[PDB]
């Protein structure tokens, strides 16, 4: 739809690629295996990357000149989740490495001499402080900004 | 040399020590005591023995001659001793002066410690000119 | 053309640097913290492990992501 | 044992080489070495670099002269 | 014990490597005289392999209070 | 035997336990989906 | 400056402290209270190289001194020959 | 092809200038050398223990910065 | 070295800051040590001054 072409629906240059290439995967008029039980070109590496034919899903998916395959997502005519929906993917995902990263450390610091507990691992990956992070509705983005990390600790 | 033989501190050959820039200009030499015949270690890479005489050895430049000592103190005695000798004689008397043995009380001499304010924030920077009237010259 | 954008990036890059360089200079022969304090050249000094951070913050970042994206496409 | 370069000082008696090097790549640092005053500074960098455009005129002089009587036109 | 002898003191100088950090003291000066007592004490180091040094108290600002 | 308010240590490189692994377990989505670069949602 | 390296501190005690550094520093020069009452930075300095063994141990508690310099003999280098 | 070199000019003058920036924004010291100054600029190295200390002058992060305005500017 | 020299414990160290020079790896936390213990960790100048074992 926008600067490069349409997605699969129609993409000519695309089409080309799907099959030339690949499909010399062939290349070998054979090689053998008439019955054989090993040598896989032959069955999927191709079909696994091929029977992704006229479908790969359908996923809209820009495609410029090559017809390899573009990314926009400014979220309009088709492409939104090729940044949003893999994007606070990967926000959630990572800050719930760290908030436990600021937790299996927030932790320590007390009681007797605690000088390098963390070369070896108290509760492995914290395995207490853990869940915290799905654990985490709301959590930083409000009692971050508003005491503990308190402006005071500032 | 040899009419006149004066030695002390045996060795034999080595392409070490001492060459032309310790007569054209200054030269430096180290001298000390020793109870039996022992054998040593040497700066410049070679090594010999001991016994006495004035054990005077002489040598090129004067941070070379007090490693004996951040060794040759590690192989007894109190006495080591070196000075300063020129083409002609003193001033600079090396080893010589007032005590010694680097951590004693008599007199001062010197050092000071400060410049003229001290090590408290100069984040003050270089402050006048260069300027031939305001004592910045210490 | 093309001998003659560069002598002209050449430079002016080379600039920049000596732009950068004469400017910590200031800091140390000239400048004056008693003379200038409060005051928005300091402030600057005063703030400033934050400003080297997020300026290495925009690097690593930057960094990797370039790099993920062009191996990745190699 | 001489005594040498005429600005500074701690470089002018030094007996190895660095005497050299270190001479040339000194000469234009002018604020603080010996020579040097707030006055002398200043004007030592303005009848330097008029000693600069000057330099740039004789670079474009002959720009203008391997061009005239050949080197197509 | 009374007033306040080695409780809590942040550091104020900016030179001393965990200035603005407060960490523990000690045997803080007795008499009218010098100019170099106290000793303090923090867990982190610093640049040389020991590091438990003495700061005096014009400054320690310790600072409220 | 493992309550409440942290618990036992671990090695230097348990990491290697961990590179290894987890993140292993992932070719192990990425087979399952053989393929990425936007993905169908649950 | 012509030697001027700083490693002052504020105990300038040498005892399992400091010592290593070849001549240069003939110090002990007790300032009028000072705990192991022994002082400043140095002795008369035009004499030896520029080592910064001079700290690496027994502290300077800001700098550590290095080469600084600059005018500099050759007796003060190893290489005057 | 553009959404990338546009990426890697851009991780150029950034990495180049927090090393300036930082370069500069210390010319006058830090922990590691607090009293960095009088001479400031080019007094190349220090001695060996603090940490090791070395290329901490505000030229040897110039000296330093130089490699990256040879890398953007190329 | 101090747990539990000599006679008196199978009991093996693991557990208490350090070991390898001797206000070693100090209490006092630090990074420099982790590639220390890795580099330099066959070396001969420390785990005895005494040959015998070396070479064992
Ligand atoms: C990679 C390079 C970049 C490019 C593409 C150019 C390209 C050019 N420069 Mg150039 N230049 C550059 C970097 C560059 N420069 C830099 C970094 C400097 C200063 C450090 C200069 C200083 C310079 C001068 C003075 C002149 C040019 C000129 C030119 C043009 C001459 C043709 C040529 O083939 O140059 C090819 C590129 C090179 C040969 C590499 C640069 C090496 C030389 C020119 C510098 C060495 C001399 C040194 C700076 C001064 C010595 C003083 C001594 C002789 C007394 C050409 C457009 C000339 C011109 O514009 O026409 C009148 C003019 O001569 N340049
Ligand atoms: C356009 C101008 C501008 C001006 C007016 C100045 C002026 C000054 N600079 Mg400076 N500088 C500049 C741009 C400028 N700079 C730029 C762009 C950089 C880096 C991008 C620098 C990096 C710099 C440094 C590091 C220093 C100065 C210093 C100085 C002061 C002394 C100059 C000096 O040391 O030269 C004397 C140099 C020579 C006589 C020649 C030796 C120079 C070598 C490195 C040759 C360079 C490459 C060369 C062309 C290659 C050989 C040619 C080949 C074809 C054979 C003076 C205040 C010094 C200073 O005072 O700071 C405290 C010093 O620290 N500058
Ligand atoms: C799987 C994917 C791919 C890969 C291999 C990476 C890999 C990396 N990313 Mg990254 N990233 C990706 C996709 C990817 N990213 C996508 C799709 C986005 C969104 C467009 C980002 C946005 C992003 C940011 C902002 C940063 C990274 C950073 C990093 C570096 C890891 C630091 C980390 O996460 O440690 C574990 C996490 C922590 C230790 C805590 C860090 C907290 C961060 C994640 C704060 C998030 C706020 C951010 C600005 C979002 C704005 C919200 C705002 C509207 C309020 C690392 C090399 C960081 C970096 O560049 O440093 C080199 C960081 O700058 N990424
Ligand atoms: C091609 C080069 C090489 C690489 C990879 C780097 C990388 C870096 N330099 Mg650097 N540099 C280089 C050559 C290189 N430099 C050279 C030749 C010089 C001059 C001699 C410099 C002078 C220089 C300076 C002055 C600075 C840097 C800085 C940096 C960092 C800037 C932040 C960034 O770009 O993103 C981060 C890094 C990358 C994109 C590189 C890849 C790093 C990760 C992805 C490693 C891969 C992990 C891998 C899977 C695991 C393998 C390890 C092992 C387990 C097998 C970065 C680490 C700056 C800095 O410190 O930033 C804070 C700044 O200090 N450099
Ligand atoms: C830094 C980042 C960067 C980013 C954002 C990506 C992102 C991606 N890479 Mg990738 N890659 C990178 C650097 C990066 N790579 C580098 C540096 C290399 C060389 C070591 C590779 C080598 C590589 C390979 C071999 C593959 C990928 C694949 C992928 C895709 C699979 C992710 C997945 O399975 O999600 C599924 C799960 C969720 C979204 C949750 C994804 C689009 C895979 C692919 O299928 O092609 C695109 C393929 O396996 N990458
Ligand atoms: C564009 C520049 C040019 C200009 C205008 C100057 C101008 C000057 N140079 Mg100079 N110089 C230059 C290029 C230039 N230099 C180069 C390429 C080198 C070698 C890399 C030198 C090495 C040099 C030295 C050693 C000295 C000067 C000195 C001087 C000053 C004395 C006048 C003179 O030497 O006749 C004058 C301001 C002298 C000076 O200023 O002392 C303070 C000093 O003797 N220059
Ligand atoms: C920090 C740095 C300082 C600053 C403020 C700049 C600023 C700039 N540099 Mg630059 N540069 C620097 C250090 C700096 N540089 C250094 C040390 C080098 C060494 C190489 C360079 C080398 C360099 C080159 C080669 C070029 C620039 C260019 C530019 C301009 C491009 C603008 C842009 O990127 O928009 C990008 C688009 C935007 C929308 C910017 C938005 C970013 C916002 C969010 C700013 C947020 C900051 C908080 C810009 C004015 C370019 C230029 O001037 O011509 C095109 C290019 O020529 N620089
Ligand atoms: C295409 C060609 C151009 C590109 C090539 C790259 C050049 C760009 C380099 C970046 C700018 C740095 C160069 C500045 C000159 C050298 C360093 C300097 O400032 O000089 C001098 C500085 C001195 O540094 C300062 O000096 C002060 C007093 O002047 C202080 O007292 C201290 O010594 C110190 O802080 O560093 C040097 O010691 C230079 C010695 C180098 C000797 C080499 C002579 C060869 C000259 C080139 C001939 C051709
Ligand atoms: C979660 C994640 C991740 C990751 C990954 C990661 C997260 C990675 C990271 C890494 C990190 C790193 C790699 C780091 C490094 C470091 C460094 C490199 C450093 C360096 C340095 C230092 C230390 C300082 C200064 C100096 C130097 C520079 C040396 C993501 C995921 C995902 C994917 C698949 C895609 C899509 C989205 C999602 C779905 C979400
Ligand atoms: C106007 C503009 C701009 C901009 C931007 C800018 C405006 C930029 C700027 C830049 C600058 C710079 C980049 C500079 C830098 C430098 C510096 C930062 C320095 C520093 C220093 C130091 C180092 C220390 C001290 C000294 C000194 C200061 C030197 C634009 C406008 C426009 C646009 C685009 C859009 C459309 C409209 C218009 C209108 C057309
Ligand atoms: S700090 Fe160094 S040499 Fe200075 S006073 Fe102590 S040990 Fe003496
Ligand atoms: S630090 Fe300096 S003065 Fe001290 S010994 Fe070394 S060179 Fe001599
Ligand atoms: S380490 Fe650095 S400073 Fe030390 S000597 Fe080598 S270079 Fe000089």
């Amino acid at each position: 739809d926008i600067a490069g072409l349409t997605p699969c629906k129609e993409s000519k240059q695309f089409a080309k690629r799907e099959k030339q290439a690949l499909k010399k995967l062939q290349a070998s008029l054979k090689l053998y295996a008439d019955d054989s039980a090993p040598a896989l070109a032959i069955k999927a590496t191709m079909e696994k990357t091929k029977k992704r034919f006229d479908n790969y899903g359908k996923y809209g998916l820009l495609c410029g000149s090559d017809g390899l395959p573009h990314l926009i997502v400014s979220g309009d005519q088709r492409h939104w989740g090729e940044f949003i929906t893999p994007g606070i993917l990967f926000l959630y995902i990572a800050g719930w490495i760290g908030w436990v990263g600021r937790s299996y450390l927030i932790a320590i610091r007390d009681e007797k001499k605690p000088t390098q507990k963390e070369i070896i691992i108290d509760v492995p990956l914290a395995s207490s402080l853990l869940f915290r992070g799905f654990s985490w509705p709301v959590a930083a983005y409000r009692e971050l900004l508003n005491g503990e990390l308190v402006d005071n600790n500032f | 040399e040899l009419d006149p033989n004066t030695p002390s501190p045996i060795f034999a050959g080595s392409t070490g020590g001492l060459l032309r820039k310790a007569q054209v200009e200054e030269f430096y030499v180290i001298t000390w005591e020793s109870p039996k015949e022992q054998i040593f270690e040497m700066p410049t890479g070679g090594a010999a023995i001991m016994r006495e005489g004035p054990n005077l050895l002489k040598l090129a430049r004067k941070e070379q001659c007090l490693a004996l000592g951040t060794r040759l103190r590690s192989k007894y005695k109190i006495k080591y001793q070196f000075y300063r000798v020129f083409p002609s004689g003193e001033v600079q008397y090396l080893h010589p002066k007032d005590g010694v043995y680097p951590e004693k009380v008599n007199p001062g001499r010197q050092g000071v410690g400060l410049n003229m304010r001290s090590i408290g924030k100069n984040v003050s920077p270089i402050e006048v000119k260069f300027t031939g009237k305001q004592p910045y010259d210490l | 053309q093309a001998a003659l954008y560069t002598h002209h990036q050449y430079i002016a890059g080379f600039i920049m640097t000596g732009a950068f360089a004469h400017g910590p200079i200031f800091f140390i022969r000239d400048y004056n913290p008693e003379q200038n304090a409060d005051n928005v050249l300091a402030r600057m000094l005063e703030h400033k492990e934050a400003i080297i951070s997020h300026l290495s913050w925009a690097s690593l970042f930057l960094g990797f992501h370039t790099l993920g994206l062009y191996v990745h496409n190699d | 044992a001489l005594r040498i370069p005429r600005f500074s000082q701690g470089i002018a008696q030094d007996p190895t080489t660095r005497r050299i090097w270190f001479g040339i790549a000194t000469a234009h640092d002018f604020e603080s070495h010996d020579d040097i005053t707030e006055g002398r500074l200043y004007q030592n960098i303005f009848a330097s670099h008029f000693g600069q455009l000057a330099i740039i005129f004789l670079w474009t002089s002959g720009n203008l002269f391997h061009v005239a009587w050949q080197g197509n036109f | 014990i009374g007033p306040k002898r080695g409780s809590k003191v942040k550091i104020l100088r900016r030179e001393s490597y965990w200035f603005k950090n407060v960490g523990s003291v000690v045997a803080v000066d007795q008499d009218p005289k010098t100019r170099y007592p106290v000793v303090v004490r923090f867990a982190k180091v610093n640049y040389a392999n020991i590091s438990t040094n003495n700061y005096a108290l014009d400054e320690v600002e310790e600072v409220a209070a | 035997m493992r309550d409440f308010k942290t618990y036992l240590s671990v090695a230097p490189v348990l990491s290697t336990l961990w590179f290894g692994s987890l993140a292993g377990l992932l070719i192990e989505i990425n087979r399952f989906f053989p393929d990425a670069l936007t993905f169908p949602f649950f | 400056m012509s030697h001027s390296v700083k490693i002052y501190d504020t105990c300038i005690g040498c005892t399992q402290c400091v010592r290593a550094c070849p001549t240069d520093v003939l110090e002990m020069i007790p300032w009028g209270g000072c705990k192991a009452k022994q002082i400043a930075s140095a002795p008369r300095t035009e004499d030896c190289v520029g080592c910064k063994r001079c700290e690496s141990a027994c502290p300077t508690d800001f700098l550590s001194v290095r080469v600084y310099l600059w005018h500099e003999t050759t007796r003060s280098m190893g290489l005057a020959y | 092809g553009d959404f990338l070199v546009h990426h890697a000019i851009a991780l150029g003058l950034h990495t180049t200038t927090l090393i300036l920036v930082k370069g500069a924004l210390d010319a006058r010291g830090s922990k590691l050398m607090p009293d960095k100054k009088d001479f400031g600029y080019s007094f190349p190295c220090d001695g060996p223990g603090r940490g090791g200390t070395c290329d901490i002058s505000a030229w040897d992060d110039f000296y330093l910065a130089v490699f990256w305005m040879l890398n953007t500017i190329g | 070295l101090v747990d539990r020299d000599p006679i008196k414990t199978s009991f093996e160290q693991w557990a208490k800051p350090g070991h390898f020079s001797r206000t070693i790896a100090k209490g006092p936390d630090t990074t420099t040590w982790i590639w220390n213990l890795h580099a330099d960790a066959h070396d001969f100048d420390s785990h005895t001054s005494d040959l015998e074992e070396i070479s064992r």
